[PDB]
């Protein structure tokens, strides 16, 4: 039983950074590797007393990866597992994908192979990256689709910060994305998108943060992550598994794409007052104030959701739960999925990580959705797109790269296709 | 990693340059001497970049003055600061081009440009991985406008996939300090165009206006002119000397800033600028810090952005920060000032954090704008050009030193597109 | 003249890149063979 | 077996082309390697038509430079 | 010469990937048909 | 079962310095010839009978030789760390050095010096009890180790000839090289070591550089660093006699079991973990993927891609703790594997030696303290191509007789030059005859 995560550029790695911070203190695991079998999923045990992370960091500038061997946990990661390229991507995709990709993919291949060799029973993936910027979109679809060429049968979870409509810190993001994302449709199998715009509004409402930075963003995705992996590091009355979650949702091969909400995202001073139960935490979660991408689930009918309890959560109050939201007809299902709940539970509750304001709760619900509503998301991107394609604008560098001016078009094609294929299956 | 060799050409680049590592040697935390006496690690973890281990604990920079005079690096060496070069850098012959793009261009440009390539190639070749070069330089003088023009264009016929931060103190004619700058201003910027991928231009009216606006200086000297463009300098390229929740280097700057394949004229800012009595007398907001940085008397140029349509625009941010405080700012400042922006570019402006401030301001910012005023400039020394020209004034001192005609009008008709382009975009 | 060598050998890196890395995704055209075989 | 299979000297070539191939086709009914090699054959053929073209174009282009430094010199 | 490699790389590989799908429907529906063969001999024991 | 030790050349010499102190540091000898008084013993009495004999009173003394002309290393030993370890008149240092002449290492300066070792060699043999072979150290590249080597190895067929050889001999790297004649060299001692050496043993200083630079993580290694882990192959090769070993091999298998034809017997040879100690405790040492970086063509101490050819047969000398189960299973595995492979007359080609003394750590070194390892030596057939490569280079400057006039000016003539290319050129033929 075991799943290994692959980080690609700095949202990436920095999330990977918040994520395993947590699951060391999760565990019991010090920051050097030592307790003072449930981490088989995540830690191999090595020598005697000693674990190390099924992990790779990877990036083409190297301070970012210089900030893990230089932080808390140099002692903790294999020391090869940080790799480091020479020259960055520079948010460029032809750069990041043709150019500096071809020196670095193969040893990211070949270390690969050696995690999964050292691994036995492995369910699959989880890979880290951002399809705004240059390295982690085109490092992303050249080693995405390398893995889906050599062990093809896995499963490739691809957690990515998709960029949000309004705030956008670069500017080559509406060609990236395109560009990332016509190997995003068909190379990976379940693709959870996460928008900065919507996780900026969570935190500005839920905990009261006005300057919300980097840091408390990668904490929550860590948390909705370890709150994923849960069922399967730990026991519960009503589990769920890779398999489990991959083929109950994903209803045709070209549609894979989740809508990402937890709950009690509550800091210490509501948490300490505000009562919690199951009941009202599911709701909670439906609400589009608490969804992760900038998408307004009320256009589009839900077509399948996942709900997952960490905590104390005796199986019949999820029933009575699923049926009071069931009976709301704010949200609409859609019409062949007369079931569209996959309910899973855990004995174990939320920990609390050190140098955060998030709650010491008793119980917590994360909740993976697939619904059409996120039409609009690939519409209004392309539109963009089009914006700056339309004068043929920043298309130079590409082009001295090496990639013609046709691609563009053909990958133009396929997120319009993907957004008929939405469109006809909303019918 | 990532390696940078600095230039600097005529008397103007070499004070801007001393002046440079004078600020840049206190950020790394190394005392004239060239023996590290700093407090943290976070200096030297990434010096690299500029810095040469001499000898335990000797380190020397990567820069390499030129000129035609010794008066000047004389002056440079007695000055603080100046024991760190490498006396081997220092090169220079002995008649001086004297303000003539002839002697800078084709006959001294040529009898020392063979030997400053030698070094040039020392310091390209003891590095390990390059991403650029700077220069500094003027657009209104001999050995700093022909010839830091000829060592350009011989690097770029040896090293085709690199940038240069060509740093152009512009010839400003309220500020003008010799009769023919337009025959220097025009016949550089003609092959600036074709050879040099990030042209800052600089201009000492606006930074003249600037010290007496908010410095509110009684005597300014070249010195503080030199200061605040040193501040700009050591601030665009923290993002590789220190570590960022978002990091962004030249590369990323010079692809999110450039949309076509020669629109490279950055017009350029920094904050914050106070006088020592109004600097206890302040906030520095991200907000606040944002509203200088586009505030129209801030930006180094004599040219009124709001005389046009912003191409794009980015910032640098220094000091630990809030990232989404930065974009929303920006996205207030775009949205309130949507008809300054280009309307075929969504989200016009970029950002960049990085977790090092400049010593002393706990914070800072740095901004690089590609408006479409720059053309403003442009026609203002096209101007004088024309009305020198049209009777032929001063030009034998270049015709009999071996240029034609034609070459001033093909430099005139460069010009001309090279401004035209603008407009045509705006 | 020799600005323009300098492009061109460069556009000429950057294909030569683009074959390689082309050929790294595809292989990792003997697989037809077995493929129809089978 | 079937007559008009298909539905001008490159049209031509194209018809040798094809009966060749239902010639080889038919001689051998490994051995299908044999086959395939003659499809790796005709690969190599397609390549000498791009070289060709290639030549072509590329001529053309050497004549066009040696034109324009004509012009220059002569200026 | 590159480009003459690109392009015959993406030929050789377009040209390198359905009947298959329908013969080995055909497969399995006749393992089901032997499934029924099965049937038959149980029958011959009842 | 006492072994020998010949070195020979500074080489070989350096080679013998950083390597008996591994052994001293195995059986736990002071480095001045006695036991600590306390006991300190991993156990036995005799776990050092093969390299060392007690004399009245714990002081104990090398069977080594280390035989060379020019003395400047000789001596650098002399007045080195071990003074009171090594036998005074076992150092043999002659007058002048050999100067990378060939002729000036085996006819001139060699005659006089072969009778003055052979006698030491005498007294030692008459000293030890059950004798078991010779292990030889040398340089072919240079002229005390290719010269006078070869004229030792001659004169010790003639006179013992049933007694098994190891022949540790080091050659230039394809690209990377220091002497500039070292072909005539080599080809010229390779013809002697054809057939007098039982078993030859290949070694390449840029073939050590590139694992040292790979593997331990030393981008500035040198001969020092080069010369541990040459002395940690060997004691894998020898630790069987030495300690207890559950399946272990006596030096004989070597020649029984890995030597198909006489005429065969050139060897690649690989040893893992070379592992330091920021990798070592995040790494898990396991007896599969140990193996497999082993069997992987980038841990070779012979820089020679084994793809060109086939492995004829192969031995595995595993040291530390380990079960015999996984290691029938791994053997198993690279029988499965595909890169690799074998011509099909050998069926069954993979000798497993194994011992219960687990490797040692020698302080200030690079390796660290791990419970097992491996030392794989294969009769491949890829080693013809590296003759063929060294004689091509050695075509081009026989061609212009360049340098040989130097060689001629002593009892060497142009027939002798000519012999020894013409055995190259046989060995060429039979490697490649060897073929499918
Ligand atoms: N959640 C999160 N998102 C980030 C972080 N840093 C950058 N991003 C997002 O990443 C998007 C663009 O990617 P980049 O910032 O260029 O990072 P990258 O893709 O790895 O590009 P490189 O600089 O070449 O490594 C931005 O729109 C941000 O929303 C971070 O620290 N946390
Ligand atoms: N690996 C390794 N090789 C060595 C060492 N010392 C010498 N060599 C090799 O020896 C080769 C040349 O032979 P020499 O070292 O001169 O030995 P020699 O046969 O005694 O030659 P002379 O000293 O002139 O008599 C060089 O190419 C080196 O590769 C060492 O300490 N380690
Ligand atoms: N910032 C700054 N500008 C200067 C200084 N000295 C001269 N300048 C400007 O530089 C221009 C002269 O360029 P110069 O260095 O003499 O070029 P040269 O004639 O080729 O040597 C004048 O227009 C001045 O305005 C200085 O110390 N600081
Ligand atoms: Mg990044
Ligand atoms: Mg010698």
């Amino acid at each position: 039983r075991e799943v290994i995560s692959i980080h690609i550029g700095q949202a990436g790695i920095q999330v990977g950074n918040a994520c395993w911070e947590l699951y060391c203190l999760e565990h019991g695991i010090q920051p050097d590797g030592q307790m003072p079998d449930a981490f088989n999923t995540f830690f191999s045990e090595t020598g005697a007393g000693k674990h190390v992370p099924r992990c790779i960091f990877l990036d083409l500038e190297p301070t970012v990866v210089d900030e893990v061997r230089t932080g808390t946990y140099r002692q903790l990661f294999h020391p090869e597992q940080l790799i480091s390229g020479k020259e960055d991507a520079a948010n460029n995709f032809a750069r990041g994908h043709y150019t500096i990709g071809k020196e670095i993919v193969d040893l990211a291949l070949d270390r690969i192979r050696k995690l999964a060799d050292n691994c036995t029973g492995l369910q699959g993936f989880l890979v880290f990256n951002a399809v705004g910027g240059g390295t982690g979109s085109g490092l992303g679809s050249l080693l995405l689709e390398r893995l889906s060429v050599d062990y093809g049968k896995k499963s490739k979870l691809g957690f990515t910060v998709y960029p949000s409509p309004q705030v956008s810190t670069a500017v080559v993001e509406p060609y990236n994305s395109v560009l990332s994302t016509h190997s995003l449709l068909e190379h990976t199998d379940v693709a959870v998108m996460l928008d900065n715009e919507a996780i900026y509004d969570i935190c500005r409402r839920s905990l009261d943060i006005e300057r919300p930075t980097y840091t408390n963003l990668n904490r929550l995705i860590a948390q909705v992550i370890s709150s994923l992996t849960a069922s399967l590091r730990f026991d519960g009355a009503l589990n769920v598994d890779i398999t489990e979650f991959q083929t109950n949702l994903v209803p045709y091969p070209r549609i894979h794409f989740m809508l990402s909400s937890y709950a009690p995202i509550i800091s210490a001073e509501k948490a300490y007052h505000e009562q919690l139960s199951v009941a009202e935490i599911t709701n909670a979660a439906f609400e589009p104030a608490s969804m992760m991408v900038k998408c307004d689930p009320r256009h589009g009918k839900y077509m399948a959701c996942c709900l997952m309890y960490r905590g104390d959560v005796v199986p019949k109050d999820v029933n009575a739960s699923v049926a009071t939201i069931k009976t709301k007809r704010t949200i609409q299902f859609v019409d062949w999925c007369p079931t569209g709940f996959k309910c899973g539970i855990n004995y174990q509750p939320p920990t609390v990580v050190p140098g955060g304001d998030l709650a010491k709760v008793q119980r917590a619900v994360c909740m993976i959705s697939n619904s059409t509503a996120i039409g609009e998301i690939f519409s209004r991107l392309d539109h963009k797109f089009d914006l700056m394609y339309a004068k043929r604008a920043f298309v130079h560098w590409y082009v001295g790269e090496g990639m013609e001016e046709g691609e563009f078009s053909e990958a133009r094609e396929d997120l319009a296709a993907l957004e008929k294929d939405f469109e006809e299956v909303g019918a | 990693m990532r390696e940078i060799v600095h230039i600097q050409g005529g008397q103007c680049g070499n004070q801007i340059g001393a002046k440079f590592w004078e600020v840049v040697s206190d950020e790394h935390g190394i005392d004239p001497t060239g023996t590290y006496h700093g407090d943290s690690d976070l200096q030297l973890e990434r010096i690299n970049v500029y810095f040469n281990e001499a000898t335990g604990g000797r380190y020397v920079p990567r820069a390499i003055l030129m000129d035609l005079e010794p008066g000047t690096m004389d002056s440079v060496r007695s000055g603080p600061y100046g024991q760190i070069f490498r006396p081997d850098n220092f090169v220079f012959g002995q008649t001086g081009a004297g303000n003539n793009w002839a002697k800078g261009h084709y006959t001294e440009g040529a009898e020392l440009i063979d030997s400053v390539l030698d070094v040039v190639r020392k310091e390209a070749e003891s590095c390990d991985c390059l991403q650029g070069f700077q220069v500094c330089h003027s657009l209104g003088g001999g050995t700093g406008s022909g010839m830091g023009t000829l060592l350009i264009s011989k690097i770029r016929e040896e090293y085709p996939d690199r940038m240069m931060l060509t740093f152009s103190v512009v010839p400003s004619p309220k500020v003008s300090d010799t009769v023919v700058e337009p025959y220097n201003a025009t016949l550089s910027v003609h092959q600036l165009v074709e050879n040099a991928d990030e042209c800052m231009v600089l201009d000492n009216e606006a930074l003249y206006d600037i010290c007496f606006r908010t410095l509110k200086l009684t005597t300014p000297t070249f010195g503080d002119l030199n200061h605040l463009i040193s501040a700009v300098m050591s601030g665009i390229t923290c993002c590789l000397r220190f570590p960022g929740q978002l990091n962004a280097d030249l590369r990323k700057l010079a692809v999110n800033l450039i949309p076509f394949p020669r629109l490279h004229f950055f017009m350029v800012g920094f904050t914050p600028l106070t006088s020592r009595g109004s600097q206890q007398y302040r906030a520095l907001t991200v907000p606040e810090l944002t509203q200088q940085m586009w505030d129209a008397k801030n930006m180094m140029c004599a040219a009124d952005p709001r005389h046009g349509r912003y191409l794009t625009a980015s910032a640098l941010f220094r000091g630990r920060m809030s990232t989404k405080e930065v974009d929303e700012q920006m996205l207030n400042v775009q949205n309130k000032n949507s008809s300054y922006f280009v309307e075929w570019i969504p989200n016009n402006v970029k950002s960049s954090v990085c977790d090092i401030p400049p010593k002393g301001l706990k914070m800072s910012a740095t901004f690089i704008g590609n408006s479409t005023a720059i053309q403003e400039m442009f026609k203002r020394v096209s101007e004088q050009f024309t009305a020198m020209f049209r009777r032929k004034a001063f030009l034998h001192w270049y015709t009999g030193e071996g240029m034609d005609e034609m070459e001033f009008t093909e430099a005139e008709s460069n010009m001309n597109d090279l401004v035209s382009e603008y407009q045509q975009y705006q | 003249i020799t600005l323009e060598l300098k492009e061109r050998l460069l556009r000429c890196e950057k294909l030569q890149a683009k074959f390689e890395i082309i050929s790294a995704k595809h292989r990792g055209a003997y697989y037809v063979i077995k493929a129809a075989q089978e | 077996d079937v007559p008009e299979v298909l539905q001008g000297l490159q049209e031509v070539t194209r018809i040798d082309k094809m009966r060749a191939k239902r010639a080889f086709e038919a001689s051998l009914p490994l051995r299908q390697r044999m086959i395939e090699e003659w499809e790796a054959k005709e690969w190599e053929e397609r390549e000498q038509e791009i070289l060709s073209i290639q030549d072509k174009r590329l001529e053309l282009l050497d004549n066009a430079l040696q034109v324009r430094e004509e012009e220059l010199d002569d200026e | 010469l590159w480009e003459r490699k690109i392009q015959l790389e993406k030929e050789m590989q377009e040209v390198l990937d359905d009947v298959v799908a329908e013969m080995k429907k055909e497969i399995h529906r006749m393992t089901l048909r032997h499934t029924e063969l099965m049937r038959l001999q149980e029958k011959l024991v009842s």
